[PDB]
């Protein structure tokens, strides 16, 4: 039984540590999407006012 | 490690004489004569160190005149 | 026991012997790769007079046996414990006999070609087997991983190689091989632990820390704060409890031992770390397909079961390369076995029943032009 | 101990600076283009602090000095390690200021714009030069050569180039430089003996192999000929003696390394081979100058001092061509020296001492002025 | 006695003290590293109340003192006998106080950081010391030495350090710390003694036989020769006279004592002999400086003072190593005392004493911080 314990307690400190770890890359690829989402409005914001401007022509 | 302690045995004596002071519950009359005791204990203080310092002095002749000892004997 | 006429699996990687009939999908014989030999002589009587002990039988005893490693590096030192290893492998767990079936062995990349030439010579003219192939490593672990692009590093136990395949193209030319792995990272580990008070200079404790590292030691995702806020250690230290009983304790040390692969010059060599070198090897290919090889790398060796590898190579590439572009990494699970499980899956088909060599046409055109037929 | 006001040619070719005055026939300060820089950090007391080695004091210590090429195929890296050789060839062996004499300096074809600003920025701001001038080294070779007419093949270390000139006149357009050379071939044969069985992964090994391919390594009059004869060896495979002592045993490897030049596959390139290049060259040129070129074909660079070069380009050319007319290669002697040599003849012209830049008209103009000066 | 302000090296090697001011040439203080201590509880009245004896106090009362050894492998074992033989160095023999001048330490290669972190913190809290230093000895020994570039063979009574220093480069990689030395050795030669018919199971007999074995035992030039000529002895057998008066007879045993450190099987570990180790560190260095390590390689330690030890040396290494080259052995007269004797020369320097550890920064940054900044 201390075999067995001892191999649940790493087993259950690797799938914790991957937890931990896709967790942040979660964080880090929702950071980045809407970030580029944001750059890409920005610039559809930017296509607007240059539209705006060739219709004032 | 019990040398580590005993350097810390060493700060710890010296702790160990003082103690926390009240001055919310005296008056002025009394601080002042309490003042006074504060005074005393200092003056004790450096007579035992001068008496040490005294003997210092002493011991270091002794150790001098021992050392003539082993040096006309050998 | 076996009523298939199929080849016998046997991946003889660095450390670690599976061997397995093909069709499986595991080894089912798992035993280290090391040699034990009486060092002492005995007036005993009865005992077993067996002078090469081998696999488990010298695990079992490791304070008595000297213990010798059969592979270096990747070059092979003693052929006699290769003899020793197959023959233990045939007659004593297998229960086959070679003279019926055929053999997919799988060796590494870039290797000697006294190896290749002994262990074939080994194998037909000793051993009466009625047909060999010797088959490179990478090749079939992108196999297991079900894919046909990306760049696979295989670290074994003592040298590490990196394999560029893109749509299923080999590229022999950009393979380097380097012999960092988890020899000199046991070696780290130990001297460090030397540092540390305990000291020890025996092979069986050296391989009781390489079980412990296996066991506890992982990779920092940053090593100078992990440095930092371990110097006032709380969770950070860990006790561990030998098998023997003795009361170790062990630190930060931990993700520092594999960290020694991130920067040779602990070990003072001009090499660049596993990820330079990969990367490196990424410039040595083209453009075009450098973006597929990011999203494809893939990973093997038994080093490689650690937990924090993936991140910290996601960290390191992306700190060295562009972070415009998307680099997925992506590592199969049990991939330590999914080599041997490519064999498998290898030696199932028929056409590679074609493109075995038989003894004839070996013994008539020599060793040497065996190398050229293969590559 | 110069008593005549002439330049100082310094060609600092890649893999070898050639440094001497004007006027001489051989360069006096000859040494390799490479840095040594300390890896570790001693806490010895006395040694000198210098923290930047070069030339012969790095080649004197190549195990504790980390390697690096100050030029990669044509392209400058690091501009400090520039500095440093320059300041070292000219307060250490010359025993000269650059603030009394012009210098001369040769550089190579087609090469990037910010490297010729750079040097030419360093020359001028930095250290007090008189003036400075830009050469190519193939008119140089050329007039070393004594003669108006032919294609000039430089292989150097890291670059090829080929430059056709038929009656003094440059073809800047047909100018095509090539990343084939000593270094590629230094990779090969190291990358063959690890396949053959002594592996090594370190620069200075790396620079002991390309002296001993200096040394022995030379070029194939019929590959597979050779080949042949060649897997029963005798006489064809020769044992050399490392300077250390080690005894290496090299055969047919040595006449199958510089054939990678003829054969860019093996490092799986789609660049042709040296002599196709050249040979399409002389299709991009004219053809009433051709037969010219045929006949008035010159080399330069150190990796022309393998002996039996002439001959393969002697029978690939007639292979290639026409074998009616008459294709005479010629190789003057000391070629490599020669381009040095050119520039010692160049600098003692009156009007040459006309063409010079002096510092006020570059400060003015700027360095990009310069550029659309000299061309 | 002193009127110069210099550091006091204090050579604490394991086995023997070594205690003198800098600038001198020997040791003038040197007794061995031994502590005795009061084992019954005397009724006797007027005898000193001395509970720790120390130095020659203890090795002139051997009978009635319980001998306990203040250094065991490398590692410190108690740390009162640690401030015993500093106070009794300090207030028994230099008279002279600490408070008035530096301490230049040696401490062994490889060393736990305990031991390090206690004999500062001793160093500096407990006695005011202005300024404390810890030096490796191999450094200091090639020092007096007066190279450098060589490997030093530290042999000292229960640890044995090899340490490759190539022109003036430390190597902490390849340091590599076995525990064979003088204790081990008298352990064998009791153990033979007591097979020879002299039974003894005391300390102070094991010192005695200890210095019978520094006076006599020698290193053989062929063992298994000298095995059979001395089957028939006659002066290959001498009779030794104790110092109490017994006749001893010790015959070939005298040359069989040291050859432990060639064959560490005689002491059942799997450790290899001092020799192959060496060979061993010497492949692991670079090949370019093997050579020079052959030629340059020193001796250092006590158990050197054995006759017969250079050749011995010699002709293992040649058997080893190939006989095309030239491979001197030196070993510098009073080598022994010779690390001592750096210490000395290494003291003067005027950028040492800017090199020193105060009290306040070490204070301020505790003892871990102070182990990084020296190294
Ligand atoms: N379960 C494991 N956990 C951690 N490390 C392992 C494990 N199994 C093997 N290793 C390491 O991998 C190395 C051997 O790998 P190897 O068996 O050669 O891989 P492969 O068979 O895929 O080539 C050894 O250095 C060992 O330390
Ligand atoms: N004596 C020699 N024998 C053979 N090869 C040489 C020799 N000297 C130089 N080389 C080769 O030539 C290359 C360097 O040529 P380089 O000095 O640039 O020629 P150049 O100075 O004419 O431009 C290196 O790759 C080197 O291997
Ligand atoms: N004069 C001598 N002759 C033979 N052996 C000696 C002598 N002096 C010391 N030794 C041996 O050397 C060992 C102690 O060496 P040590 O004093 O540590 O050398 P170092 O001071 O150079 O480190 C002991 O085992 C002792 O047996
Ligand atoms: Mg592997
Ligand atoms: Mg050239
Ligand atoms: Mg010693």
């Amino acid at each position: 039984l201390s075999d067995k314990l001892k191999e649940a307690e790493t087993r259950a400190e690797f799938a914790e540590r991957s937890v931990t770890k896709l967790e942040k890359s979660i964080d880090d690829l929702e950071d980045e999407l809407y970030a580029q989402k944001l750059k890409y409005k920005a610039i559809s914001e930017e296509l607007d006012h240059a539209l705006n401007d060739m219709t004032s022509i | 490690g019990k040398r580590q302690t005993e350097r810390e045995k060493k700060k710890k004596i010296l702790a160990e004489r003082r103690k926390v002071l009240a001055i919310d519950h005296l008056n002025e009359d009394q601080l002042r004569e309490k003042a006074k005791e504060l005074w005393q204990s200092i003056y004790n203080l450096e007579a035992e160190k001068f008496d040490l310092q005294e003997k210092f002095k002493q011991q270091k002749y002794e150790i001098n005149v021992l050392r003539n000892r082993i040096n006309d004997n050998q | 026991d076996e009523d298939e006429t199929t080849a016998l699996v046997c991946d003889n990687g660095s450390g670690l012997v599976k061997a397995g009939f093909a069709g499986d999908d595991a080894p089912r014989a798992v035993f280290p790769s090391i040699v034990g030999r009486p060092r002492h002589q005995g007036v005993m009587v009865g005992m077993g007079q067996k002078d090469s002990y081998v696999g488990d039988e010298a695990q079992s005893k490791r304070g008595i046996l000297t213990l010798k490693y059969p592979i270096e590096h990747g070059i092979i030192t003693n052929w006699d414990d290769m003899e020793k290893i197959w023959h233990h492998t045939f007659y004593n767990e297998l229960r086959v006999a070679p003279e019926e079936h055929p053999t997919l062995l799988t060796e590494a990349p870039l290797n000697p070609k006294a190896n290749r030439e002994k262990m074939t010579q080994i194998m037909f003219e000793t051993f009466n087997v009625p047909a060999m192939y010797v088959a490179i490593q990478a090749v079939l672990s992108l196999y297991a991983s079900g894919r046909t692009t990306g760049i696979v590093l295989d670290s074994g136990d003592g040298v590490t190689h990196n394999v560029p395949i893109y749509e299923g193209y080999a590229l022999p030319h950009a393979i380097m091989r380097l012999d960092l792995a988890g020899r000199d990272l046991t070696d780290y580990l130990m001297k460090i632990l030397t540092e540390r008070g305990y000291s020890f200079v025996t092979t069986a404790e050296r391989e009781i820390v390489r079980d412990i590292k296996e066991k506890l030691c992982y990779v920092a995702l940053d090593f100078e704060n992990e440095m930092a806020t371990a110097a006032s250690s709380s969770s950070l230290e860990k006790s561990y409890e030998l098998p023997d009983g003795q009361v170790i304790t062990i630190g930060n040390e931990r993700f520092r031992c594999p960290e020694t692969l991130f920067q040779p010059s602990f070990i003072g060599m001009e090499s660049a770390g596993i990820h330079e070198t990969t990367y490196n090897s990424i410039m040595k290919c083209d453009i075009d397909i450098r973006k597929d090889l990011y999203a494809n790398n893939v990973m093997s060796g038994g080093t490689t079961m650690y937990p924090g590898i993936a991140d910290r190579m996601q960290k390191e590439i992306t700190a060295l390369a562009p972070s415009t572009m998307k680099i997925k990494i992506i590592a199969p699970p049990e991939r330590k076995y999914s080599v041997w499980i490519g064999g498998s899956i290898l030696a199932s088909l028929s056409t590679f029943q074609q493109m075995w060599i038989t003894k004839q046409e070996y013994d008539e055109a020599g060793p040497s032009i065996v190398h050229r037929k293969c590559f």
